[PDB]
């Protein structure tokens, strides 16, 4: 250490930012090698909201589905529960536990995916794995992870050779111009972890694979489920003993990767830049909660979810508020959308594109700003893991406490960049340690009783929210029906609450607020903007829809 | 020649279904494909550099003295001069027009690419385009949405390989989407015989009955769901959910109401 740091003072732009999902430029004014303002700029939109105008309600949940194929299902769930709230009807035991099965598969392929294939790159110098000994390398792997072949130095050669006959080939493809292109002050791990990392990187690629086939064992197909319905689900073979038996066969093979892999080298990581946990850190957490036990209502769902929802201001985990539905209201004033747009409750919600000019201070974003009682939050696992660890849930506290160990730091630690990457990889292993009880719990009823889809009537007029803690965070999906038909659908979204820009107060959003502080070591090269945006895990396709 | 023949893959307007699509691959896994069969020289999802070094991989590989693949994933919007879609400062129709110019040959992964896709759905507010619409050349489409991988990937392999395969009169290949989604669906039978689910929670339903009542849209859609599969274990009939058509052009607004025939 310290902390590598330049003397830039100047603007830095960068777009595209790469492995998230989406279209995102990020600009920053940097004074003395610390970025002093921030703005978080997304380039597309594509107006599902207006989309849905006037269209039978049934139809929200295929067109909301593919706000992002990403965190594909998600967008589904919340509809058919938005549905679902609206038609006031409550779903059968077995629709809950499925619904809640495949959001916990998205978990697992969505985590994996992001850490490995998004967001190593920016701490993993891969070209390094090429300098490293395989001896000293599978010495090190034993010194940091669980025994297991994949980590053997023949299994670590064999990686470095496939990528050293890659790398002296000239097409480098998806590394062309990496910043970790002949070395990088921001890059600190031994060329013996990033062959370790790399190796991971490699296989993970197999294992999302086999993620996505759990998932799909329940969903009819990933990406973009197709087994939900008004009323429950339809995927009948999905409670049967030979599909949920590969279900839990698929899974058990993820959790184990997840496990042996994924946490290992995330701690490996994150004790190596044990300095990011002060960088990047906010002070609002906002989740709607998860894998309920009671999901007839967007109130039961708050109450019984066992990742608890709640509101947690100024890092005060001595008090969690409920969530006030109520007090959920978006912003366009930095947006590109129409003036006097401001202020609306999601179900006065308001999508009214208008675009002026690229870098345009006052509009620079398609995104809206999502705001609590006038407060940006932040949502998504660090949230969910501050909540929880507050709240005393007994998983998320033997966890946390286990990550605080190893890392010998406290948990205001927490509230970092650091905090934010751990605590996806925390929440992952807690899925993980759930799957086998939830799957015995599905199999068990559907057994008795294989009722997955309730009666109900299409009201006149209505209204109704759906509400689910996707992978990125809390998102809701908000209509009013009238005529039987959709008079107003509003989604908002974890990335919309994340990487929003300011709201009618000129207040940053987390991200931008995140951002402020970030350590400058190349200008030319600034990886510590990616990985503090990287961070957050970043849909933009979700964020603006 | 040693030489792994270059791919640039372009993300427009798009929800990166496709990407995940793509990357279920088995035959061959995505770290095969990348580190043997081709060069992926492009591909935001995943690639090393950001920013200015991630535009300069792009020009460095559209410069490329072998010539270049495109696959493109997401449809175009064109309102405002293609503003409301940009990526590095530029509008994506300008840049995909760019790529395309001297493409060997332009794979459109997804029904957005392919023909316009979601956001091409009614009332249409960025004026949304398939590429071939947009550029006015044409390509080769994969649809579905997204698409299976075992099509893309059959078909980046075949035009390497093969060269261009035989397209239906959507420009999609014939091998994958030559034959009727209910031509080969199990339930044909009980479609034969008027066997149909009343509703979701109907007896019907829990015993297999045919979804076409529920608005499945297998009789009017080419792909092969039923014969490959999805992600080795399932597709959305099995599932017992109707099919939406979602390969076929313009499907949000020929295919809907879902759940009717109507
Ligand atoms: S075709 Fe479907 S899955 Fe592919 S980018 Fe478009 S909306 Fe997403
Ligand atoms: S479920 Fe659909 S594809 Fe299968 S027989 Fe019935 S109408 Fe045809
Ligand atoms: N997780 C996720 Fe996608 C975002 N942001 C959603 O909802
Ligand atoms: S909805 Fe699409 S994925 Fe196949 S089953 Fe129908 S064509
Ligand atoms: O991913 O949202
Ligand atoms: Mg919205
Ligand atoms: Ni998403």
């Amino acid at each position: 250490k310290p902390t590598p740091q330049s003397t830039f003072t100047g603007p830095i732009v960068v777009d595209p930012i790469t492995r998230i999902e989406g279209h995102l430029r990020i600009m920053v004014e940097v004074e003395n090698g610390k970025v002093k303002d921030a703005w978080s700029s997304s380039q597309l939109f594509r107006g599902l909201e207006i989309i849905l105008k006037g269209r039978d309600p049934r139809d929200a949940q295929h067109f909301t589905q593919r706000a992002c194929g990403m965190c594909t299902y998600v967008h589904a769930l919340a509809s058919s529960r938005c549905v679902d709230d609206a038609v006031k009807v409550s779903i059968p035991a077995n629709a809950r536990m499925m619904r809640n099965l495949v959001m916990a598969s998205q978990y697992l392929h969505d985590h994996l995916v992001h850490f490995y294939h998004m967001h190593a790159l920016d701490w993993v110098d891969v070209t390094a794995a090429l300098k490293a000994d395989p001896n000293k390398a599978a010495k090190l792997a034993a010194s940091i992870a669980p025994a297991r072949p994949g980590n053997s130095a023949k299994a670590l050669k064999a990686v470095q050779d496939k990528l050293k006959a890659f790398v002296e080939s000239g097409q480098l493809g998806i590394f062309t111009n990496a910043y970790f292109l002949g070395g990088h002050k921001a890059y600190y791990l031994p060329p013996e972890v990033d062959l370790i990392a790399t190796a991971h990187y490699l296989e993970a690629l197999h294992m999302q694979v086999k993620a996505a086939s759990a998932m799909a064992i329940l969903g009819g197909k990933n990406p973009h489920t197709q087994f939900t319905v008004v009323g429950g689900c339809s995927n009948y073979q999905g409670l049967t003993k030979d599909p949920l038996a590969n279900y839990l066969a698929l899974s058990k093979e993820v959790c184990q990767f997840v496990n042996e892999c994924y946490i290992p080298d995330l701690l490996a990581v994150a004790g190596f830049y044990k300095d990011w946990g002060g960088i990047g850190g906010t002070s609002n957490y906002l989740a709607f909660g998860e894998f309920a036990t009671d999901d007839s209502s967007p109130e039961k769902h708050l109450a019984t979810s066992q990742f608890p929802s709640g509101v947690i201001t100024g890092r005060d985990l001595g008090k969690v508020d409920n969530v006030d539905l109520g007090a959920i209201y978006e912003d366009v004033k930095y947006s590109w959308y129409a003036p006097g747009g401001d202020g609306k409750h999601p179900y006065d919600g308001v999508t009214d594109p208008k675009y002026t000019k690229l870098d345009d201070k006052d509009h620079y974003s398609w995104m809206k700003a999502p705001r609590y009682k006038g407060k940006a939050m932040e949502v998504g696992p660090l949230a969910r893991t501050f909540i929880a660890y507050a709240k005393g849930q007994p998983d998320f506290k033997k966890v946390v406490d286990m990550v605080l160990g190893k890392l010998s730091v406290p948990a205001t630690a927490l509230h970092s960049t650091l905090g934010r990457t751990a605590a996806r990889g925390i929440e992952t292993a807690i899925v993980c340690a759930n799957m086998e009880k939830w799957i015995k719990e599905m199999a068990d009823s559907g057994a008795k009783d294989n009722t997955l889809c309730a009666k109900w009537e299409m009201p006149e007029e209505s209204k109704g929210v759906g509400l689910a803690d996707a992978p990125r965070g809390a998102l809701s999906h908000w209509i009013r029906i009238k005529g039987k038909k959709i008079d107003n659908f509003q989604l908002v979204v974890p990335s919309t609450w994340n990487l929003g820009p300011r709201g009618a107060q000129g207040d940053k959003s987390p991200v931008e607020e995140a951002l402020i502080g970030t350590p400058i070591a190349d200008p030319k090269r600034p990886v510590e903007i990616l990985r503090t945006v990287h961070a957050f895990d970043p849909c933009i396709a979700c964020g603006v829809h | 020649a040693k030489h792994r023949p270059s791919v640039v893959w372009l993300h427009n307007a798009e929800c990166t279904g496709c990407t995940e699509a793509a990357i279920r691959t088995i035959k061959p896994y995505i770290d095969a494909l990348i580190l043997d069969t081709i060069s992926l020289d492009y591909q935001e999802t995943i690639m090393a550099a950001a920013g200015e070094a991630a535009e300069a991989a792009l020009h460095q590989a559209l410069e490329g003295k072998d010539g270049y693949y495109l696959v493109v994933e997401g449809g175009l919007p064109t309102i405002d001069g293609g503003q409301w879609g940009m990526v590095a400062g530029h509008p994506m129709i300008e840049t995909t027009k760019k790529a395309a110019a001297k493409a060997k040959g332009i794979i459109c992964i997804g029904t957005c690419s392919a023909y316009g896709g979601v956001q091409k759905a009614k009332p249409n507010p960025s004026q949304a385009k398939g590429v071939s619409e947009a550029l006015g050349v044409k390509t080769i489409n994969i649809p579905g949405c997204p698409p299976n991988p075992i099509n893309f990937v059959g078909a980046v392999v075949h035009v390497l390989t093969k060269g261009i395969p035989d397209l239906d009169e959507n420009g999609r290949p014939k091998l994958f989407y030559g034959e009727l989604v209910h031509d080969n669906c199990p339930r044909l039978p009980h479609f034969e015989a008027s066997e149909f689910a009343p509703s979701f929670d109907s007896e019907e339903a829990k015993k297999g009955f045919c979804l076409y009542e529920l608005g499945c849209k297998g009789p009017v859609t080419y792909n092969n769901c039923p014969k490959v599969l999805f992600n080795q274990v399932n597709w959305p009939v099995q599932a017992g959910h109707p099919c939406l058509g979602c390969s076929e052009p313009d499907f949000w607004d020929t295919m809907t109401p879902f759940y009717e025939q109507g």
